[PDB]
């Protein structure tokens, strides 16, 4: 339902962002040593 | 009292808070390395 | 003995140095003791007798540009023992949890956090000071600008500081030990730094303030010509990003 | 439609208070912003940013140069909005 | 036992060069090369030295760079985002933080390799990176909740106040900061030097060009955009001319 999600827009943006860059993150931190 | 709680304190207690930062600062860098 | 890096290699270089230029060579010879282990260590050894020429230097410099921000030496001074204080609590904080083996250190962590350290202390001292000078400049009285300059500046501060204290913690999850261990050392010591620049600063300027003419501007038509530049930028914002984007295109290119 | 000049005198003498300092007693229809109020061009421009903000009064860059007194800034305000 | 044999290898110039690191690869490949086909095959090269050690952290530089600068650029998105309600906002000083790091760095690979012709060092760019990004944060977030806090009175005139107050604030800081780290040229180590003017340059082009004109030129372009999920007035509802005095 729209009327309550973007009440919580920013926190929802927030853990989209988060959750991409930890994901990427927790990527790359495999690339060294291998 | 229609000033803010945080810097109402800050200000009340103006001194206190200095010279607790100062031994503070003191302790640290005199028990230690 | 020792691993690149670590200090029993240090240990091993003079170790080995102090062996072998204890006694005296032949006539017509003499000896060295090179690698990139004794590197390691004179290199070592020199940055930190560097860096006590450039803990003068950069002093020296700081008195400089507070004298020319501040038109005055009391303000200066004012500002100077805020920055001293929260750089000597950090430094204070760090080393303890060092010392008493809580988080692990090193000898580049440090030289780092001292840089990042003065920096935002530097930078919060001259936010709360101008903040409280603006609003002092405006006709407030020492009451209504320092409430006017916390409630302006103190979240700046805090968002800031938890924001630089996080993204420097982020480090502690690259491979290379150099920025690994930059992570818990240098986010402890700007939650230090955020601390005291949010209680310690705000507190000596509201002692300070109740004392004759102590942190009353001096510097008020600067702000003028910052509102000429602002002028022309709402009036001719096209033509000037122009202009900064192809100075960032020599840098960029 | 009619907005007196005391009025818009009125008005502008707090905004050059803002922009320069000078006190609303000295901003007179006869003073010039380059000689006698030592207003420079790009005064005049946060002037006019600052009229079209809080008047709605839009003053172009072509007829900004030409208002040397307060009383041309008045006398183009009040031409203005008599349409 | 017998069981391993040792080469001992010399390279012809500077061994931790380019091309030296560059070399690695090739001779364990040449030795994985040399043991097709023999009763030696399928054993277990090792290859130790300073230029392997030196290719191990080349590698892990630039995925620790990219780790960094990830969390960095994620953060500084996310407070502009908790501090102006915008997303533009944010994008844009994200944006402005990114193209300021990249002509500083620039400007520092100019003055330093290609005038003076000493290359820079290969730490000099990450401690840049995190030193720049934080006082960026810093003076970014002073900059936009003045704006935030004084568009109130239109955006021209908000842009205009928060200038005036501001500006002056986060450009007397910048310099400070960047005097003082340019003064890092005195050091007898050129990495002290160039970590120091490289710092110095970025904040002195940041705060002198960035900041202090491209991001509120951004501002007045975008008007009510830039606070885009806030819908803010471009300027008030206007006013009768006051009653005199
Ligand atoms: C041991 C060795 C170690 C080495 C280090 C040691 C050295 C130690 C000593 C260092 C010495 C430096 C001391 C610094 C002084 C500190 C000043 C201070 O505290 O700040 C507040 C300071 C207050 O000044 P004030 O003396 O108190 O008086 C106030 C005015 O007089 C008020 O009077 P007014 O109302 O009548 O009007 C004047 C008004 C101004 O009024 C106006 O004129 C309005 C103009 C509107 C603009 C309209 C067109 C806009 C064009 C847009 C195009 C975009 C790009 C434009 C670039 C700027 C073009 C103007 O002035 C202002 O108040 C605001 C000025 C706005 C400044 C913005 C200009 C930025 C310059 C950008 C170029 C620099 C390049 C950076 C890249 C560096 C690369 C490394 O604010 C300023 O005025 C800025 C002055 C200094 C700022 C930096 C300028 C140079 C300083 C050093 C930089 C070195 C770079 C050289 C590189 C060479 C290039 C190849
Ligand atoms: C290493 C990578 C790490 C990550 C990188 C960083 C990640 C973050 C990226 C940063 C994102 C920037 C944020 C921009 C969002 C702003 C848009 C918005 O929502 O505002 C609404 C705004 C609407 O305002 P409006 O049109 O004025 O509304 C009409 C008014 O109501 C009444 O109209 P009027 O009567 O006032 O008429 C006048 C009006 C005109 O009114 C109109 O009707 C115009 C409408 C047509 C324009 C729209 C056409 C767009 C078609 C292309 C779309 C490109 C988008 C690119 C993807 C997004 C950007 C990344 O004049 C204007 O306002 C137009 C000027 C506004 C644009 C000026 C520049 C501001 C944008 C910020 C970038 C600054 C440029 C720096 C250059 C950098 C050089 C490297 O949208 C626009 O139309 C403005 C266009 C913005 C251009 C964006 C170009 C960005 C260039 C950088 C791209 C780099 C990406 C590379 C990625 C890596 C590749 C290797
Ligand atoms: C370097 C890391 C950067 C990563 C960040 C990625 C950036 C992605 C940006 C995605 C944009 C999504 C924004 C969501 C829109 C939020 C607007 C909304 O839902 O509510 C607004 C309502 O306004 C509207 O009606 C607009 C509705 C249209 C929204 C459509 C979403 C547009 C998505 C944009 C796509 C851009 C994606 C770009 C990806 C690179 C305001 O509500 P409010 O006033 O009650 O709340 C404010 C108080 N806190
Ligand atoms: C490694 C550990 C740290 C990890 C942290 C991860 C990242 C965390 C991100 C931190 C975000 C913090 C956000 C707080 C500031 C956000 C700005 C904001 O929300 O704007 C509002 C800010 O509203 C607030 O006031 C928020 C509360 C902040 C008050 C600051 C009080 C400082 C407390 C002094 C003691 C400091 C001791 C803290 C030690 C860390 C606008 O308020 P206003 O303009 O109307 O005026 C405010 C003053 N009247
Ligand atoms: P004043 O006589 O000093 O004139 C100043 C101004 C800035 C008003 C100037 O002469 C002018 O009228 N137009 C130039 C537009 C401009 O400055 N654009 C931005 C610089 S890229």
């Amino acid at each position: 339902m729209i009327g309550t999600l973007k009440r919580a827009w920013i926190p929802l943006l927030i853990l989209v962002v988060v959750a991409i860059a930890g994901f990427t993150v927790q990527r790359i931190r495999t690339f060294f040593g291998s | 009292a229609a000033r803010p709680f945080i810097p109402r304190m800050i200000r009340t207690f103006a001194v206190p808070i200095i010279l607790g930062w100062l031994v503070t600062i003191a302790v640290l860098n005199v028990t230690v390395p | 003995a020792g691993n690149q890096g670590e200090s029993l290699a240090n240990e091993s270089v003079e170790a080995v140095k102090t062996i072998v230029e204890r006694l005296a060579p032949p006539p017509g010879v003499k000896v060295y003791v090179t690698g990139s282990a004794a590197l390691v260590a004179d290199q070592q050894q020199a940055g930190d007798r560097s860096l006590q020429v450039i803990e003068a230097v950069t002093f020296t410099v700081i008195i400089v540009m507070l004298l020319l921000v501040y038109r005055s030496i009391i303000t200066s001074a004012i500002m100077l023992t805020m920055v001293v204080l929260g750089l000597l609590a950090t430094r204070g904080g760090v080393a303890f949890l060092g010392f008493h083996r809580i988080i692990g250190l090193s000898t580049f962590a440090t030289n780092l956090l001292v840089v990042l350290a003065i920096a935002a202390a530097t930078d919060y001292a001259i936010f709360l000071i101008g903040r409280y000078q603006e609003a002092r400049g405006l006709g407030q009285d020492r009451e209504s600008a320092y409430y006017t300059m916390f409630g302006g500046t103190a979240h700046v501060v805090l968002g800031s500081g938890l924001t630089i204290a996080g993204a420097t913690f982020c480090l502690s999850f690259t491979r290379l030990p150099y920025f690994q261990t930059l992570g818990v050392p240098l986010a402890i010591g700007m939650v230090i730094v955020v601390a005291a620049a949010l209680t310690l600063g705000p507190a000596i300027i509201a002692v300070t303030s109740r004392f004759g003419k102590l942190l009353e501007p001096k510097r008020m038509a600067r702000v003028r010509g910052w509102r000429k530049v602002g002028a022309a930028i709402v009036r001719w914002p096209g033509p000037i990003l122009v202009g900064a984007v192809a100075l960032a295109l020599v840098g960029l290119l | 439609m009619a907005a007196t000049q005391e009025e818009i005198i009125a008005g502008l003498a707090e905004i050059i208070e803002e922009v320069t300092g000078i006190e609303p007693s000295e901003v007179t229809p006869e003073k010039s912003f380059v000689d006698d109020l030592d207003i420079d061009s790009l005064s005049m421009v946060e002037i006019a940013v600052q009229t079209e903000d809080k008047y709605g009064v839009k003053i172009p860059d072509e007829d900004l140069a030409g208002l040397r007194t307060v009383g041309d800034v008045v006398a183009y305000i009040q031409k203005l909005e008599e349409e | 036992d017998g069981h391993a044999v040792r080469f001992i290898i010399s390279h012809e110039g500077d061994p931790m060069s380019q091309a030296g690191i560059a070399r690695i690869a090739k001779i364990k490949t040449a030795a994985k090369e040399a043991i097709k086909g023999t009763p030696l095959e399928g054993s277990a090269i090792y290859l130790g030295g300073t230029a392997a050690m030196f290719k191990d952290l080349s590698d892990g530089n630039t995925y620790d760079l990219m780790i960094a600068g990830i969390s960095a650029l994620c953060l500084i998105f996310i407070i502009m985002l908790i501090t102006t309600r915008s997303v533009v906002a944010a994008a844009v000083i994200v944006g402005t933080v990114v193209l300021s790091l990249g002509a500083s760095f620039g400007l520092s690979v100019l003055i330093w390799q290609h005038i003076l012709g000493i290359e820079l060092h290969w730490l000099v760019l990450a401690m840049a990176v995190i030193i720049l990004l934080a006082v960026g944060a810093d003076y970014n977030l002073l900059l936009v909740a003045r704006l935030k806090e004084e568009i109130h009175a239109g955006i021209n005139t908000g842009i205009i106040r928060a200038m005036g107050g501001s500006g002056s604030v986060v450009t007397a800081a910048g310099l400070v900061f960047a005097f003082t780290m340019m003064s890092f040229a005195v050091s007898e180590l050129t990495v002290m030097a160039q970590v120091g003017t490289t710092i110095g340059m970025g904040l002195l082009f940041d705060t002198l060009i960035v900041r202090s004109f491209m991001t509120p030129s951004i501002a007045a372009l975008l008007g009510k955009w830039f606070w885009w999920p806030q819908v803010v007035r471009q300027r008030p509802i206007p006013q009768p001319w006051p009653s005199p005095a």
